[PDB]
């Protein structure tokens, strides 16, 4: 499977992933490509964040689907 | 015995 | 004999001594206090021994500070105060020595070891009989607790307790003591009699002095002040002196103008006033005293304090009259009385001291005699003074001589110093038949025979002691008597006999109620099966219960014809009433918990007293709906009601527990008697009645307008008692004439109120009412809602003759009766627009009544009942989604999770555990597949969730695929299996005509109004009704009521409807009922269908047979969104029309600027560089197969590596570059720093938010037809001059810009060495050398980190893109520096080789990098020279071992034990012998030592080879032809040719690749030409093993359960005052030193400042299961979950909570090691903290 | 002023590559104020809610974070009753790398993961933590109120 990631800068990077890979592996690949550590990355798909413990299959993420990249945040 |  | 007289004389003659006579200031008072302390200890310790000859048995005869005599010579040698005042005496009694290992051995005796502060408590849940039994370290044997939930808790200073070892009743199973696993002078009659006499005289003197200490009594003190004021204003001093003398302590030994003298003023600490108020009161008292505000207040925090003292009584009157200024408890006390009471305080301190004497034989006598004297009758009470006449003479107004309670009300004794009569109450058998609406009539006696012991007097005087003395007396008495099994029953009896006096003292007459001894008395005494049995076997339990009831009964009023408790509204700034209530309820619950015979609490007197206690809170809290203005402030009145009703609910659940566990069953007669009593009390309520029809009568009450309560304890207990017996017996046990609706209507009211507030009908009230409703639901202590449903089911069931009367009353309370009877239309019900939700809740309530038949079921045992309850709660809490253990525990009610074993077993039966998949996620539990058929979404357990969502979720797990999600039907779970015979007819009220009319009207309104809110629940209810009728009435039956009223016509209207109305869920369910309905009675139903619809629909229905509303709302919402998006598009187009369309920097993308980019980086030391040691087969022998963990090996590091870690934090040549590689323009970086008020020396990455303290400029590397192929680098020339050709030709502007930025970076970076800059010869061109050294260190760090992976021969290559990018950036920065500024001169050497200090542990690779960068010769020659020199040096150093005969044999034996030794070929041996030949070995041959040398050399060369390969790869990535390309050397792929090689063929292939020789044989054959570079002289030997954190234990529980058998290096800090028994320690992961926490210096930063690596570290916390990551330069730390995974899969603090077994996870600890080895811990800490770190910068 | 230039870049990014479920556009009079809309994420109580926002940019937006507020009434634990939003992305620790689309995506993702601790709307957080049914009912109420603008 091939998925796309749009960083904060606006450029789109291409990730070659597996439907059974967790979000942590995707974050590690994003760190390798861009440099943002998995501590800071938040992956937004369909307007909602992606939980680290879950896998890519649990969010119905398929080929050519775009997951947005945002730095970690919390409410005030 | 013990007990924004 | 005559010693008693001397003791009495010296104790009563303290005040007459010339030194003690006069008053003194605060500065001279401390010396007097020390003198009194020393005098008392010396005299009492001399006397307590036989003529002073037994002191060496207890104390050290030859201590330090001797030079002088240690022990007193005789009686006069100890009473002589002159030596004490001359400082010629020594503190001999001290035992603070190293020999005190607190080793104790007991067999049969109770340990009684009071817990020292910081010691752990070992509460085994599966072994303790309750939650109070504990154990100390010396007793806890882990061998008895295999697979036990042993919760370990840390003792606090504010909490106290004793070990319970040896108590065969306090533990469910015997526990062999760990100590037991591992001539006499104090026993003879003379010494035991002597110690008994000493203790007896001590206690007699204490009681005598404090019997006359009525001055600080709360009842008299205000009267004291009033009398003194009256006698002072009128000036009658003659009577004042007599009064003061009468109040004064008097003795016959004290002596053998008119105003008195030598009087002081003493204030007593209290919680009335804040410390500021105490200070202002003190300043109002004595303004001219210096430091009175703070120094005196500090003493007030430690008991009591004095503020004035003078011989002139007139001078001290002003201070005594400062009481009324603020109300502080100040009393006027004579100096002699103060001296005597301070002396008694010091004597109590002495008694506490002797309990810590290590002499075991002394303790078994001292404690026994202390128990004997304390529990002995207080003789000499008649002989001693009586203080009753004084208050008789001076306070006759408050002393009614005809009142039997005149003594206790004033907290004084009786005539003859006897314990006075208390407010005893006896409930006569003539007043136990029924529960009176008010307090039941009781008999008050006027004659009691108290034992009148010394212990009783001391406990009675508890309101007269101060805080410190009260604590000392409690700690010296209660643990001592409780531990002693001989005097524990006597202690319990004597505290029960005086229980009423103690309770009244705490309630009405006390100063510090929280300090009273009754709490500890009930904790250590009443929590015992034997003491509870003794209490229950007498009327003492009734006395205690009524004493507690008397406290509650004084705040009740009359409401509804019954006595009801109320919130306290009087003046209780003392706060005593709250403690009184809590203590009484806790005592009642604790006593009921330990009842031996469960029949006892149900006995008439006992049950009436308990019901009287529980009655005051039945309906205590009343709430009314707020109509009108919104609530301004949330009402906090409900807190106390909730707390005390929670206590009562816990009492009832405890009654259930004791009924369940006890084997002796409770006879049904007592159950029926209790049912009769409670039902008779509850049915006597007066309720208004109304008749809607002339033939039916129902209770009239509107929940929306009147006061209604949630908590109804009496109805709950009634439901419990009805459950405990059969239905026929429960009905016959009721009153002769009864109306069950009277008693069940309150429970139905609670249900209706909860449903009304659920739907939002009470939003005009505050959130407090919502909290109350949420507490009533899922009540932690009890199933209140389920019991209300049970009561309503009972009311329905016991009306078999008048069923439709019940339906009207049930439907009346819901306020639906106006709608149902036609008095008002659907839309205009009192609920207004909320009628749909209310009817939804009503349908849920009806279905719960019909279906919830758990209470009428009969199980095999109460264990099965409890297990089924647990399993049902778990099933209904798990089906929504998989849940972690902690979340599931939180959701399930507390009364179900009190037993961990049963909950765990039920969870294992119900769910399947899913292991965690991340590195920090909790393992979740998943509901089984076959258990989804047992879930009913409308049942009571599913109350919180909605119906449609839960229905869809359950149907998802029942359909085999996504097609039949909305096509499957949810069967209602109505069953009659194992059900009571009389309870089968719960479906009678469903089949009645009135309920059929209700159902028909509900379907009709659903159709008419097109409202589907409650239609799904309604169809489920109808399905349940049909299922129940089929179950009861037999096969294919149907209620005739649903036939006469044609709802089948309405079902067709629902089924035969368009998709726009209703949903598939409803239509499929409606169609399902018709097929269910029609197949039973086809002919009788089609007639009714054609009676209205005719033949058109009926024939169409069969033709239709046998062959989403979200989308519609989705369509509308998406159309609206499309319109808004079109508006946005038009706005954007107009804006664009308005302006005519008028290596990348993170801040300004595509800026096209010519300024050069910079890279933020972290530049600091690394703790991975540590020297290795030759002749150590633990390093070079074991081939490393990735990460490991020695669970069985203690983390005892060797000394030299610790020094290496210490030096790594300060040596400047051992730093490493770590960067995120986020390019920024230099001017952009300067602006970002300046606006953010940062500095180039320390900042955070803008795009990355990582801590950075170094910026490295870069340049664009281009391979623009310049050759520079990797083969040219290998074989021709690799010096950095050729490397600099990758840079594009520059301009003078570029030169000046780069020069300026490099100058600024040199002058601003703190990463670069200050010592190197210090050297005068050092120039700005020489910084390139230190940069190259740091880059080599970074390469070494990458190489060392790569050792943790499985394929070490190729790991450094794989999955390290960012690390290699950082390395390439460092190399580019070095090339730019050496190309702009220029190549430096080789003369300078920043780190010259010193004979004693080693600068770099990787000096060989340092020289390799230096030669590759600066020396013009190619890399192959440099690496060949370095490897040859290092191999020859290593061979020379190893082959000169100490002994060639035995030491080498031991080394070879260890090598064979650890790993595999390599055979040496004949030519290989020839080469080694050429390098160095030794023939002095006495072995069979030199082959053994040469094999050892060869294998050690082979594994020593591996790190340098790997670093060289990393260097090759970074060079290749520098000059790669394409953006992505493979690495090929000599025509071969390196990864392919190296991935599958052993440790020797790998070395040979690598030598082929990087050197000029084909193998190690060829490399060694090369000549021995000398080398000029100093780096090759005495090359250090780096650690060739795996560098990682310490080897943590397999189970985290070992560090706390077995903290003493775990061998670990101890931090030199603390490690004193028996720190071995404390668990307040952290384990350092870097070095393994057990660091004890002093709670000081920024979370124990001292271990990082000294004795370990300074810049950062990681400490494991065994008790909290957390790892704290510390960063030094900015003081900061964070907490992360330890790499430990609990059995249930919990992580973090939840893992060690509840004592579950915690196990190490290798993947998580490997992740921690990978975080540590790389310098990511500072960046990790900076990122996690976020803004908190920013403020620190 | 460089602030307006980066705002023009933000507009160019949002015109052609706006994130899904998010739209934004400044007033053609001046770029200093923006109107943005966050469509409620699916499988969320806020689903289909066309929640509107008004973005206020300072004259030094590259460094000073914008003032983000909700115009359509919102019932969220971390959203003030005023309409102000507490986000660590906003206020302190705001990074100069945040495109407007990134801020809008952050706020959109905040909907499904509120922070009950440190509440901005105490009633909203209390209902979210203990009273899920009432919370989701009120969220549906505010969604229906949001649809009414059109
Ligand atoms: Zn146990
Ligand atoms: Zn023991
Ligand atoms: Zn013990
Ligand atoms: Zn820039
Ligand atoms: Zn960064
Ligand atoms: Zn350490």
């Amino acid at each position: 499977m091939q998925i796309f990631v749009k960083t904060l800068t606006g450029k789109t990077i291409t990730l070659e992933v597996e439907p059974s890979d967790t979000i942590e592996n995707v974050k590690a690949k994003i760190q390798d490509k861009e440099g943002i550590p998995p501590d800071q990355q938040r992956l937004i798909f369909a307007g909602k964040q992606l939980e680290d413990g879950r896998t890519l299959s649990d969010y119905n993420i398929q080929k050519e689907s775009t997951l947005h990249l945002v730095l970690r945040l919390r409410g005030c | 015995r013990h007990g924004k | 004999g005559s010693l008693q007289g001397h003791i009495r004389r010296t104790l009563r003659s303290i005040h007459n001594l010339p030194y003690f006579r006069y008053t003194r200031g605060p500065t001279e008072r401390a010396d007097m206090s020390r003198a009194l302390k020393e005098f008392i200890y010396r005299y009492l310790y001399f006397v307590i021994s036989n003529s002073g000859e037994n002191l060496p048995t207890l104390f050290n005869a030859h201590p330090k500070q001797k030079l002088l005599t240690v022990f007193p010579d005789s009686l006069e040698d100890a009473v002589d105060i002159d030596k004490i005042t001359s400082q010629q005496t020594i503190p001999f009694y001290k035992i603070d020595e190293s020999r005190i290992g607190d080793v104790h051995k007991h067999t049969g005796r109770n340990c009684g070891r009071k817990f020292k502060i910081g010691e752990p408590l070992y509460r085994c849940h599966e072994c303790g009989c309750d939650d109070t039994c504990v154990l100390c370290i010396h007793c806890f044997n882990p061998k008895d607790h295999v697979n036990h939930h042993v919760c370990t808790d840390i003792c606090t200073e504010f909490t106290s307790g004793i070990c319970d070892c040896g108590d065969e009743e306090a533990w469910n199973s015997p526990l062999h003591c760990k100590a037991e696993e591992q001539e006499d002078v104090w026993n003879d009659s003379v010494n035991i009699a002597l110690v008994e006499l000493v203790l007896a005289e001590v206690f007699d003197y204490f009681i005598d002095v404090f019997n006359q200490n009525i001055e600080p009594l709360p009842t008299i003190q205000k009267d004291i002040t009033i009398k003194l004021r009256e006698m002072t204003q009128q000036g009658k001093m003659y009577e004042r002196a007599q009064f003061l003398n009468d109040l004064k302590y008097e003795n016959d030994y004290m002596f053998d103008k008119i105003d008195p003298e030598n009087y002081t003023v003493i204030i007593y600490n209290d919680e009335y006033h804040n410390y500021s108020q105490a200070t202002t009161a003190l300043r109002q008292g004595v303004p001219d005293n210096v430091h009175i505000d703070l120094l005196t207040s500090r003493i007030d925090g430690e008991g009591r304090a004095m503020l004035k003292c003078s011989q002139d009584l007139s001078s001290v009157l002003g201070g005594f009259f400062a009481v009324q200024t603020n109300g502080l408890s100040a009393t006027l006390t004579s100096w002699s009385e103060y001296l005597h009471q301070e002396t008694c305080k010091y004597i109590i301190l002495w008694i506490t001291h002797c309990l810590n004497i290590p002499n075991s034989s002394f303790q078994t006598t001292f404690r026994n005699m202390m128990g004997k004297t304390l529990c002995s009758e207080y003789l000499n009470a008649t002989e001693c003074r009586d203080m009753t006449p004084v208050v008789e003479k001076y306070f006759s107004n408050k002393f009614d001589k005809n009142d039997p309670y005149r003594y206790i009300d004033l907290s004084i004794l009786a005539d003859g110093n006897q314990i006075p009569l208390g407010h005893h109450k006896i409930l006569p058998e003539s007043s136990t038949h029924s529960l009176s609406p008010l307090i039941n009539d009781v008999e008050t006696p006027t004659s009691r025979t108290y034992s009148n012991t010394r212990l009783q007097h001391i406990l009675y005087f508890d309101n007269r002691y101060w805080k410190r003395l009260r604590k000392d007396i409690q700690n010296v008495i209660i643990p001592t008597l409780a531990s002693s099994n001989l005097y524990k029953p006597i202690f319990c009896q004597q505290v029960v006999e005086i229980f009423n006096h103690i309770t009244r003292s705490v309630a009405y007459m006390d100063r510090e109620p929280q300090l009273t001894a009754i709490r500890e008395c009930v904790v250590q005494l009443f929590t015992c099966p034997t003491n509870a049995k003794n209490i229950f076997e007498n009327q003492s339990f009734l006395d205690i219960v009524w004493s507690i009831i008397d406290i509650f009964k004084e705040f009740c009023k009359v409401e509804g014809g019954v006595l009801i408790w109320q919130r306290v509204q009087k003046s209780n700034l003392t706060k005593s009433y709250s403690i009184s209530f809590k203590q009484g309820l806790y005592t009642v619950e604790t006593l009921l918990s330990k009842v031996h015979d469960p029949n006892i609490p149900l006995r008439p007197k006992e049950i009436i007293s308990l019901l009287t206690l529980c009655k005051l809170f039945n309906g205590a809290w009343k709430i009314k709906r707020k109509e009108g203005e919104h609530v301004l402030h949330e009402d906090q009145n409900f807190i106390s009601y909730l707390e005390y009703t929670t206590s009562i609910y816990s009492i009832i659940q405890t009654a259930e527990k004791v009924s369940e566990k006890s084997k002796d069953s409770i006879d049904s007669k007592l159950f029926l008697n209790a049912i009769r009593i409670i039902s008779s009390f509850l049915g006597n309520r007066s309720l208004t009645y109304k008749l809607i029809y002339d033939s039916h009568e129902v209770i009239k009450f509107s929940v929306s307008h009147e006061r209604v309560a949630f908590m109804n304890p009496l109805q709950t207990m009634l439901s419990f008692l009805i459950e405990k017996v059969s239905l026929k017996d429960a009905y016959e046990a009721l009153e002769d004439c009864s109306d069950f609706l009277k008693i069940s209507d309150f429970s139905l009211r609670s249900v209706v109120l909860c449903s009304q507030i659920d739907v939002g009908f009470w939003v005009r009230n505050g959130m407090s009412v919502l909290h109350q409703a949420s507490y009533y639901k899922n009540n932690p202590e009890l199933g209140s809602y389920s019991r209300d449903i049970h009561l309503n089911q009972l009311a329905i069931l016991w009306e078999r003759d008048d069923i439709p009367r019940i339906i009207y009353n049930i439907l009346d309370r819901w306020e639906l009766l106006d709608w149902f009877t036609g008095e008002v239309d659907y839309q205009h019900t009192v609920y207004e627009d909320k009628i749909s939700f209310i009817i939804q809740q009503f349908i849920a309530f009806i279905y719960q009544i019909l279906t919830e038949r758990q209470y009428f079921k009969t199980f095999s045992s109460l264990k099965d009942r409890r297990m089924d309850q647990i399993k049902n709660s778990i099933i209904y809490n798990l089906y929504m989604k998989p849940l972690s253990y902690s979340k599931l525990l939180r959701s399930v009610p507390d009364y179900l999770t009190e037993d961990t074993t049963e909950f765990d077993e039920a969870l294992e039966e119900v769910s399947v555990f899913v292991e965690p998949k991340g590195l920090a996620d909790n393992g979740v539990f998943k509901l089984k597949a076959s258990l989804y058929a047992k879930v009913d979404p409308l049942k009571l357990l599913n109350l919180e969730n909605e119906f449609e969502s839960s229905a869809t979720i359950i149907k998802s797990h029942l359909a085999k695929d996504k097609d039949e999600i909305a096509k499957v039907v949810l069967i209602p779970q109505v069953s009659i299996k194992q059900l009571d015979k009389d309870a089968l007819n719960l479906g009678a009220f469903t089949r009645n005509t009135v309920f059929a009319k209700v159902v028909y009207k509900l379907l009709q309104v659903c159709l008419d109004m097109e409202d589907s809110t409650f239609l799904n629940e309604l169809l489920h209810l109808v399905h349940g009704i049909f299922r129940d009728d089929e179950l009861i009435n037999g096969k294919d039956s149907i209620p005739e009521a649903y036939l006469s009223k044609p709802i089948c016509n309405l079902l067709l209207s629902i089924a035969n409807a368009k998709s726009d109305v209703f949903s598939e869920s409803i239509v499929r369910k409606a169609d399902y009922l018709l097929e269910k309905m029609i197949m039973k009675k086809p002919n009788e139903l089609f007639e009714s269908l054609i009676a209205s619809f005719g033949n058109q629909y009926v024939n169409d229905y069969k033709d239709k047979k046998l062959r989403t509303e979200k989308e519609r709302k989705r369509r509308l919402a998406k159309k609206h969104q499309a319109r808004l998006l079109a508006k946005f598009n038009n706005q954007q187009t107009k804006f664009m029309k308005e302006h005519e369309s008028e290596f990348t920097c993170a801040l300004c993308q595509d800026s096209s600027s010519t300024d050069f980019f910079v890279i933020p980086a972290y530049h600091d030391h690394s703790p991975i560089f540590r020297p290795g040691n030759i002749f150590n087969p633990n390093e070079f022998m074991p081939m490393w197969d990735g990460f490991y963990n020695d669970d069985e090996k203690q983390a005892y590091i060797d000394d030299d590596v610790l020094e290496a870690l210490k030096e790594n934090g300060s040596c400047g040549s051992r730093k490493v570059f770590v960067s995120c590689n986020h390019h920024i323009h230099h001017n952009c970086f300067k602006r970002y720093v300046q606006k953010k008020r940062f500095s180039s020396n320390a900042f955070i990455c803008p795009l990355c938010q990582t801590f950075s303290n170094c910026t490295l400029p870069l340049c664009q590397t281009s391979k623009a037809n310049t050759g520079l192929s990797l083969d040219m680098f290998l074989e021709s020339e690799l010096s950095l001059d050729t490397l600099s050709r990758l840079f594009k030709p520059f301009t003078e502007e570029n030169y000046r810009t780069i020069n300026s930025i490099f100058s600024l970076m040199i002058s601003q970076c703190q990463g670069f060495d200050k010592a190197v800059r210090k050297r005068a010869n050092f120039s700005h061109k020489d910084v390139s050398l230190i940069l190259s050294v740091h880059w080599a260190n970074t390469i070494s760090m990458l190489e060392i980190a790569s050792r943790l992976e499985k394929p070490y021969s190729i790991s450094f290559f794989r999955s390290r893109e960012q690390k290699y990018k950082t390395l390439k950036n460092i190399l580019v920065c070095i090339m730019l520096f050496t190309f702009v500024i220029g190549k430096p001169s080789m003369e300078f050497e920043p780190y010259p080789q010193q004979p004693d200090t080693v600068w770099n542990q990787n000096q060989l690779f340092q020289y390799i990098v230096r030669s590759a960068l600066f020396s013009p010769v190619s890399l192959r020659q440099t690496v060949t020279e370095a490897l040859t020199t290092f191999s020859r040096q290593f061979l020379r150093d190893f082959l000169q071992g100490l002994s060639d005969a035995e030491q080498v044999t031991k080394l070879y034996a260890k090598a064979s034990k650890i790993g595999d030794v390599l055979k040496v070929s004949e030519q290989m041996l020839f080469a080694l012998r050429t390098i160095s030949d030794v023939r002095m070995e006495g072995l069979d041959s030199e082959s053994i030592i040469y094999d050892l040398a060869y294998t050690f050399l082979l594994k020593s060369l591996l790190p340098t080879i790997r670093r060289c390969l990393v260097f090759i790869k970074v060079l290749h990535e520098l000059v790669k032809d394409s953006e992505n390309e493979t690495l090929v050397i000599n025509g071969h792929e390196v990864e392919e040719e190296l991935e599958f090689e052993d440790t020797a063929e790998f070395v040979n292939k690598a030598l082929k690749m990087i050197t000029e020789k084909e193998s190690l044989v060829d490399l060694l054959t090369t000549q021995e030409s000398i080398v000029s570079h100093p780096y090759l002289e005495n090359i250090p030997y780096e650690y060739c093993g795996i560098i990682k954190l310490i080897d943590l234990s397999k189970y985290l529980n070992t560090y706390v359960t077995q903290s003493k058998e775990i061998k670990l290096r101890e931090e030199r800090s603390q490690h004193m005052k028996n720190a071995d028994n404390r668990l307040d320690f952290k384990i350092c992961l870097t070095c393994g030193v057990k660091v004890h926490l002093r709670a000081d210096r920024h979370e124990m930063t001292k271990h990082l400042n000294k004795n370990c690596f300074k810049p950062f570290g990681a400490f494991l916390m065994p008790n909290s299961s957390e790892v704290c990551l510390h960063l030094t330069q900015p003081p900061s730390n964070i907490f992360i979950s330890a790499p430990y995974l609990n059995s249930h899969g919990e992580v973090g603090r939840n893992a060690m909570r509840r004592g579950d077994l915690t196990t190490l996870n290798l993947k998580r600890y490997e992740h921690l090691n990978r975080l540590w080895i790389n310098n990511e811990i500072p960046g990790y800490i900076s990122r996690v903290m976020g803004d908190e770190f920013r403020v620190t910068i | 002023t460089p602030a307006r230039r980066r705002l023009m870049r933000d507009f160019k990014r949002m015109k052609e590559d706006a994130p899904p479920g998010v739209s934004a556009s400044p007033l053609p009079d001046n770029v200093m104020v923006w109107n943005a809309m966050i469509i409620g994420p699916a499988d969320t109580p806020y689903e289909d809610g066309t929640f509107r926002l008004l973005l206020e940019f300072d004259e030094e937006y590259p460094n000073k974070p914008p003032h983000v507020k909700f115009l359509s009434e919102m019932f969220h634990p971390n959203v003030y009753a005023n309409g102000e939003i507490c986000l660590d992305i906003l206020q302190n620790r705001w990074t100069p790398t945040y495109d407007v689309a990134s801020i809008l995506t952050s706020i959109q993702s905040l909907f499904n993961d509120p922070n009950p601790a440190s509440p901005a709307n105490v009633e909203a957080a209390t209902l979210f933590k203990d009273h899920k049914s009432q919370y989701v009912k009120r969220v549906k109420e505010t969604v229906e109120k949001s649809w009414e603008d059109d």
